[PDB]
């Protein structure tokens, strides 16, 4: 039942910025994230 | 502490689990492979001339015909070497190119920490450890990320006596009945004081600004020695 | 990027002949590759695509009520009255800047994998996370923030105190309003204003040019043409004039891949240099002297453009 | 005093100058005298 699909590509997941004159998001609470990038030297 | 030894273990299996993790110097042993196996099998490649074998050449041909069809093969040998070293200069070039980006990454990732926005990782650069790896060097980049956000009620500056209060470090946002000034990358409330905030200009030109009572730290400190002052002149009429 | 050129040196060295082809066979992988460095070529244009425009994983969108601060972006921000989300500004970017041959030579070219709508559908996320929400949804969760309170933070990260805005709000604004109604103006009116991105579209049709005007270039044969050495001469002597020709085009493929590789490291680092911009001007405020225009970074406003990507910085001078 | 902070005395600095620096503390404590000085005066009085 499985078969290649072909599809218009999403650029990402749809986000609406709830933006206003008065309000404003700050963190609560932060992630300390170990990130690997990898250079040829 | 918990968070970067979990995310180091995570590291360990992420490196250990998938095939792909170090393509970006897998390829330079692809690209080095593909490009001297290429360099290798056209001397096999005949060139135009009766066999890619130079003994064929020189067993088969005089002085006067063999010249000719060796020229075809010193021809298309020095165009395989000529083709070749113009691709080892355009790679050598992307070889300097990533190895001078390591070498910032290592000076101002390792040897320092970086302001430079998505330079040493995506967050707030913290800090980064290298780690060495065949052909290249990987960087292992600690980054504060900003993950639990909470919608507050927020105002450009405060109004207190006819003055505009504005923040020194933060913004001002409301828990719904009170109003605090916090950092702008992490949510921890503190008191509207007159040392949290700089006064300039009157209450009129700052387009949104809301009034609230601003504490300031010597006003119990002197209404106490008011007190103090009191009780002074009090005892001296005395004796 | 520049235009993606796959070329089959099958067809532009042997364009429709199997003698010819068995010519070739003789000289073996540099027909190969040719292909290689081309298709790899390709595969970086929508890396370089990428790297500069898809910065972010989410689909931003800005919001229905347009209170700036008296910021007017109408000439940035998308228009949905058009059939393409491109802005006023935009379209003078697209409308300045401006093949059949080339197909029919063996020359065939590739789209990108980001159209022209979806390359200003990215520039349309930046837009609407920048001035929402200014560089928190680069580095982490999009944190909402007055666009007026952004620019205090703008104006603290230069030396310049927070009450210099809200003092001053109503001549700040009018000053970005006028400078952008300029920036429409100068755009619209000098024809060689996007000369860095009419260079890459001249680079790539001279090259395109050459390689097709070079099948026509005798290299020392009895013709160009392959048909007419094969209609006149037979099997020895039109091999002779054939070996002219294939070691001709195949350096005039190799002049063209060699061109082409040296102009892919320019517009990569061309991407390179957009991607840190990117990153540091639009996605942050940079305290890199002179790196994101002449004067004190405040922020800058991305715009497509065809090929390129356009940076629109404001800076206190 | 809050504007600026203290190092050394006036001799170290080359080109320094006179100036007087205000204390925002000193006429919250001048009050004070005038405060104690006029209870003083009126408790003359009975």
């Amino acid at each position: 039942s499985q078969s290649i699909i072909a599809y218009t590509m999403s650029l990402g997941v749809e986000n609406s910025v709830a933006y206003s004159n008065n309000s404003i998001a700050i963190p609560t609470n932060f992630t300390i994230s170990v990130t690997t990038e990898i250079l040829p030297v | 502490a918990n968070q970067f030894n979990s995310a180091i273990g995570k590291i360990q299996d992420s490196l250990s689990s998938t095939a792909s993790a170090l393509g970006k110097l897998q390829d330079v042993v692809n690209q080095n492979a593909q490009a001297l196996n290429t360099l290798v099998k056209q001397l096999s490649s005949n060139f135009g001339a009766i066999s890619s074998v130079l003994n064929d050449i020189l067993s088969r041909l005089d002085p006067p015909e063999a010249e000719v069809q060796i020229d075809r093969l010193i021809t298309g040998r020095l165009q395989s070497l000529q083709t070749y070293v113009t691709q080892q200069l355009i790679r050598a070039a992307e070889i300097r190119a990533s190895a001078n980006l390591a070498a910032t990454k290592m000076s101002e990732c390792v040897l320092g920490q970086s302001k430079r926005v998505d330079f040493c990782g995506k967050g707030y650069h913290l800090m980064s450890f290298p780690q060495s790896a065949p052909h290249g060097v990987v960087f292992l980049h600690v980054t504060y990320v900003p993950a639990q956000e909470k919608n507050f009620t927020t105002a450009p500056a405060i109004c207190h006596d006819g003055k505009a209060h504005f923040p020194r470090e933060g913004v001002f946002v409301s828990n719904g009945t009170h109003w605090f000034v916090t950092q702008r990358n992490f949510y921890e409330p503190q008191i509207i004081t007159t040392d949290n905030t700089f006064v300039s200009g009157n209450c009129d030109v700052v387009i949104g600004i809301v009034n609230n009572t601003v504490y300031d730290p010597l006003q119990p400190e002197l209404d106490s020695f008011k007190e103090e002052l009191d009780k002074y002149f009090k005892n001296h009429t005395s004796p | 990027s520049m235009t993606k050129t796959s070329v089959d040196c099958t067809m532009y060295i042997c364009g429709d002949s199997t003698e010819c082809s068995n010519l070739l066979l003789q000289y073996g992988s540099f027909c190969t590759q040719l292909n290689r460095a081309l298709t790899g070529i390709a595969v970086e244009q929508d890396k370089n695509t990428q790297e500069v425009f898809a910065q972010v994983k989410q689909i931003y969108k800005t919001p229905p009520i347009k209170d700036f601060g008296g910021f007017n972006f109408s000439q940035i921000l998308p228009d949905p009255s058009k059939p393409s989300k491109r802005s006023f500004i935009e379209d003078l970017l697209f409308n300045k800047v401006t093949i059949c041959a080339q197909k029919f030579n063996g020359l065939t070219v590739l789209p990108p994998l980001l159209t022209d709508e979806m390359i200003a559908q990215y520039t349309s996320a930046l837009l609407a996370g920048t001035i929402t929400s200014g560089w928190t949804f680069g580095a982490g969760a999009a944190l909402q923030i007055p666009f007026a309170m952004q620019m205090a933070y703008r104006f603290n990260g230069i030396g310049v105190t927070q009450n210099v805005l809200y003092e001053n709000q109503k001549l700040i604004a009018n000053q970005f309003n006028s400078a952008i109604g300029k920036i429409q103006d100068s755009l619209s009116s000098t024809a060689s204003a996007l000369g860095k991105l009419q260079d890459v579209v001249n680079q790539n049709a001279q090259a395109l040019n050459t390689l097709v005007k070079q099948l026509s270039s005798n290299f020392g044969a009895i013709s160009s043409v392959l048909n007419d050495i094969l209609s006149r001469l037979d099997p020895p002597e039109a091999e002779v004039q054939i070996d002219r020709l294939i070691t001709g085009r195949l350096q005039s493929l190799q002049t063209y891949v060699t061109q082409q590789l040296i102009r892919a490291a320019e517009i990569r680092a061309s991407a390179n240099l957009a991607a840190t911009k990117m990153s540091e001007c639009v996605l942050g405020q940079s305290k890199r002297v002179d790196f994101c225009g002449k004067g004190y970074h405040l922020m800058s406003f991305p715009q497509s453009a065809p090929h390129g990507v356009v940076f629109l910085h404001v800076t206190y001078v």
